[PDB]
């Protein structure tokens, strides 16, 4: 009945003369005498009580005070990590040959950008074979853009907005199938909408969960909603006119018994499989996408009530395409 | 209207799956509420709770709090709600003084293991004569005896007045021993609105962001948190989902109308307040926009199934207006003062040509414009920093001194609750943006100086 | 001009009465003494040499035996890890309800995979929006399955293979553009071909690095080849089959120095973009095409001569569809 808490994988340390180092934060008071060892302890799984009773000898409210903080720092979880944590300790790894000035400077930036996208593999020979560009490419493929803007007066048709989400949906045949690829055929990507009041015909505002099998939106919570400040500044003009909001949340208990760790990494390539497929169907639609990186996940999480074994990897806001104004309702 | 509970039950039935009570991250739905609360109400009857007793409840920001409340008054007794912030021997006196016989926290429905009762409906053991709570003001204090048909008068009226429905969205600001948050519990449920339950009311910025994330509907406090509220507030923030805002508690600031119709331009704000002694609101008058500008706001028209009188010394109305005391009746009055027959004697009292009435103390007269406003009522060192000097000078407008020692207890200068919110919304309003409570946890000016600075905003 | 080798994060550790607990292997010999120190040091990037003169206080070769062994056993590492390296503590996190029998045992395997196919979020309100079906989806998407037998007779002809490779291709137009979308619009996948002898009309066999920018291969590798006992047992028969093989390749180069390590994460979730994109040309050229979750990246990464800042994210399989025999050439 009680919690159990793993060290993160997201976090390296190290002792010191100051404290304990955790991540990019040196620690003071009891949690000097409880290190190492709780480290080592750590990484098997424990709960607060049991932590409590091996270090606390002395005020439970002394020791309950570091606790609690290792796990508002994420030192100390509950489930998997998102794959912002999973990645973090790349940066020590990888070593930038260019300035700071690139994030920091449009001038910069313009110039990083046209030099990766003329870059080539070093090991490259010096012969050549200059194919044939004759090809015609579908119109689907070849006329997607991002759009960041929309129609916010027409509402998405409740026919357009049922085609666009049946591209995820299951088909009965023998064996269940879907219209896109996942490893194993495990589909562990749940797919959950946020719609905005008078969006969307026939959708209330509110989180719904689209169950593939029924083909149908279940409500998960019209009490809460997505703002602004959820998003970051250079996206929140994209999401204010949206219609809809899509977010990719990966079930670790639909993948993981089979392929271990590396099911994760199924997944988050199977939501760009997802984010690809969508942007096509909704171009048939004249549907606007536009995938985003990075928001607020941590509060979309809490509103849509997911489990210690799902957890949000990208999200997309859609809407219909501009092309003429209407009656402002 | 019945009983307050059963006004709970038939919506309930209406909208089983509308979310009846939200506080973070777990609520409850009509039915969910409507099978916990008959589960809790067996088990009280199990103890031997009937009609005619009183049972205490602690008004913790839990759902399960709004539970035990349903529960006691579907077993049919009243209910009498006890601060938890209270110290000890004032929690004690009101629980001996209301005859009660046991006292509900949060720890029951798991510990009791009440999940394995019934939770199914129950025959009715309430009727609108009987007492639905007992509610204890000026701590000493003394209790109000309200019924189920005077509570079920004055929420009635306010949803038919208004048009609350399922949209809806009540903020519970209110504490749970005052009065007020009756209609933010049973007035939200009688019209299958939903109830937003409030962690910390002194947190001005939390109710900012409640507000616009769950697209709240309805405002019902004391006046006072209003403008607090408002003084957190940037220049440029506008809200479109408040639709309904019912002030009363205290005298109503001229300048606050001014605010809320700039930052909430939908709101219909309504100038309002009953009286504790009656069920809860007695008046009702809404801003009719302004077209009028003095010095004073009226108090406004009888809400419904209640009267109004400015009485002279032998019980007679004043003429064409003339200032007098202030006395209402109606289907709203209380039963009386709970164990205070001297109280109850001089406060509730029968009228020679009319129903009984109830002296509320107040001074007003009758407008020739047909409303009533109200008179009043009763008649007889050096700072070591830039950053401290600046939070000495929000100290001194707020509080009128000149200069203070550092260690000075905020209090030392009188310093209360609403002026603590009134000097932290001015350090917000001048760029520190941080936390604006603490202001009794530490007593040093400093302390509060590190703690208000720094960060802010971005 | 020294190699700089750094703790690799995929590696928790442990200090023990055996000896120096390193993953899933525990140590001996010089290494308990240079330890826990040792751990502090390679965080921050250390060669072999400075090791040495800070360790090896005795026999240099006896301090090059324990350098030799972290480097091959993977704890030392001197670049960017491979995604399966990246995700390896996540099984720590992850709590399994099902038995191991799922991967063992082909009916095990077929009851969870129908149970995770007909699965719900388990924060699901009573309410229902049943959605249309009526709609209708393009057949180059409803159409793709994975193609795992193909005519190794027919070789693809110089335009399919053009065209289809043609998808990943830039268009300059007041600024270069592709047909898929990546993060930032830093395109950071390198994209190879490994084309086996015959079956592709125009090329010769051998690893060549797509150039977006001239539509154009350049021979990497014509020396060695991918065979058989480099794929998985269940995919070595795809591989046989099939005319070609695609590589997708993360340039930390051209992410990391913007995005840090979210653009790794991103050209994980643009590599699965990349994949779909191509079945959907290769279905309107009747083309098929399989992707591979895992086969010997490590012999491949070598093959193609690829830096530090590379790594393989995934493999693809392809070649025309059956439909008729040919004359056996
Ligand atoms: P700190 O931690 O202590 O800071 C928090 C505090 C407690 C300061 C603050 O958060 C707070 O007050 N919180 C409690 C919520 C709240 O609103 N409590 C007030 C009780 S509501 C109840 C009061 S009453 O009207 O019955 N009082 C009766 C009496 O008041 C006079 N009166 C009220 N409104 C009037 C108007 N508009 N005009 C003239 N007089 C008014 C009358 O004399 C009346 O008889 C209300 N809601 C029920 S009526
Ligand atoms: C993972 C991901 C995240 C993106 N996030 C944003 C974003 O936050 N804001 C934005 O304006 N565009 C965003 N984009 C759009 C692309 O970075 C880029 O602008 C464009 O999609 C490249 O091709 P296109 O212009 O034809 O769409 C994102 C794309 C991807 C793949
Ligand atoms: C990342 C990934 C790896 C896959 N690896 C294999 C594989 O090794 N062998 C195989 O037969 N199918 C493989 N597949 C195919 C799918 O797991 C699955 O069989 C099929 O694509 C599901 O839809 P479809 O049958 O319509 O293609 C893989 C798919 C994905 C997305």
């Amino acid at each position: 009945g009680e919690q159990i808490f793993y060290w993160s994988p997201a976090k390296h340390w190290r002792m010191s003369d100051e404290g304990v180092v955790i991540g990019e934060s040196t620690y003071t008071g009891m949690i000097l005498e409880w290190f190492p060892e709780f480290y080592f302890f750590a990484q098997t799984g424990v709960t607060i009580n049991r932590l409590l009773e091996r270090f606390s000898s002395g005020s439970e409210k002394e020791a309950n005070e570091i606790l609690e903080l290792l796990i508002q720092d994420r030192v100390l979880v509950e489930g998997i990590l998102p794959p912002r944590e999973v990645f973090s300790p790349q940066e020590g790894l990888f070593v930038n040959p260019y300035s700071e000035q690139i994030r920091y400077s449009k001038e910069a930036l313009d110039y990083y950008v046209s030099e990766q996208l003329n870059r080539t593999h070093a090991a490259c020979r010096s012969t050549k074979i200059q194919l044939e560009t004759s090809g015609a490419l579908p119109d689907i493929i070849q006329k997607r853009r991002s759009c960041r803007r929309f129609d916010m007066k027409t509402p998405v048709s409740f026919a357009t907005f049922s085609n666009l989400l049946s591209s995820l949906k299951q088909r009965k045949e023998d064996k269940i199938l879907y219209n896109y690829a996942s490893a194993g055929g495990l589909y562990p990507i749940d797919v959950f909408v946020y719609v905005k009041p008078r969006r969307v015909e026939g959708v209330k505002a509110g989180f719904y969960y689209f169950n593939p099998a029924d083909h149908s939106l279940v409500l998960v919570n019209n009490i809460d909603q997505v703002i602004k400040d959820d998003h970051e500044l250079i996206n929140q003009d994209i999401f204010a006119q949206s219609a809809f909001s899509v977010y990719l949340v990966y079930n670790a208990r639909a993948s993981m018994p089979k392929y271990g760790a590396a099911g994760y990494f199924y997944a988050c390539i199977e939501a760009g499989i997802i984010t690809a497929t969508l942007n096509m169907v909704a171009e048939d639609l004249n549907v606007g996408l536009c995938s985003i990186g990075h928001m607020n996940f941590e509060e979309i999480q809490t509103f849509l009530k997911l489990e210690d074994h799902q957890v949000i990897l990208h999200a997309i806001e859609g809407g219909l395409k501009i092309d003429g104004a209407a009656a402002e309702n | 209207a019945a009983t307050l509970h059963q006004l709970f039950i038939d919506q309930a039935q209406r909208t089983p799956d509308q979310v009846a009570v939200v506080f973070e991250q777990e609520w409850l739905t009509y039915s969910e509420l409507d099978q916990r609360s008959n589960q809790v109400a067996r088990f009280l009857q199990s103890r031997g709770i009937g009609r005619g007793d009183r049972v205490g409840v602690l008004a913790k920001r839990q759902v399960e709090t709004i539970i035990n409340l349903m529960a006691v008054l579907k077993a049919g007794a009243a209910y009498v709600p006890i601060d938890p912030d209270h110290p000890y021997e004032r929690q004690t006196y009101i629980l001996e003084n209301s005859s009660c016989k046991i006292l509900l926290d949060s720890d029951l429905y798991e510990t009791m293991e009440i999940s394995s009762y019934a939770d199914g409906d129950l025959t009715p053991v309430a009727e609108p004569e009987d007492t639905a709570y007992v509610i204890y003001t000026s701590g000493r204090p003394k209790g109000v005896i309200i019924t189920h048909q005077a509570a079920s008068n004055t929420i009635q009226d306010i949803n038919r007045k208004f048009e609350v429905n399922e949209e809806d969205r009540i903020i519970g600001i209110s504490s749970m021993c005052f009065d007020l948050s009756v209609y933010d519990i049973f007035g939200t449920l009688s019209a299958g609105a939903t109830l937003v339950m409030i962690r910390d009311p002194r947190d001005m910025r939390e109710l900012v962001r409640t507000v616009e994330r769950r697209g709240i509907t309805i405002w019902n406090t004391v006046p006072a948190i209003m403008d607090l509220a408002l003084d957190h507030v940037g220049s440029h923030f506008e809200n479109i989902s408040l639709r309904l805002v019912l002030l009363s508690g205290d005298w109503i600031p001229l300048p606050l109308p001014a605010k809320i119709n700039r930052h909430f331009p939908v709101a219909d704000v309504i100038s309002l307040g009953g009286a504790t002694e009656a069920s809860i609101w007695s008046i009702y008058w809404p801003i009719e926009q302004v077209e009028a500008n003095w010095k004073s706001i009226p108090y406004g028209k009888p809400l419904a199934n209640q009267t109004y009188y400015v009485l002279n010394y032998d019980q007679k109305m004043c003429p064409v207006g003339v200032i007098g005391d202030l006395y209402i009746g109606g289907a709203g009055l209380a039963q009386g003062y709970l164990n205070d027959d001297q109280k109850t004697k001089d406060a509730f009292i029968m009228h020679p040509e009319f129903g009984p009435i109830y002296k509320t103390g107040d001074c007003g007269r009758m407008r020739p414009e047909g409303y009533i406003e109200f008179l009043g009522r009763q008649d007889y060192v050096a700072p070591q920093a830039g950053l401290e000097k600046i939070l000495a000078s929000v100290w001194q407008e707020v509080l009128n001194v000149e200069q203070i020692g550092a260690n000075d207890h905020f209090f030392a200068l009188g310093g209360d609750s609403i002026k603590a919110i009134q000097v932290s919304a001015r350090l917000f309003v001048q760029g520190y943006h941080l936390d604006t409570k603490s202001l009794f946890e530490f007593p040093v000016l400093r302390d509060v100086a590190r703690t208000i600075k720094k960060l802010a905003a971005a």
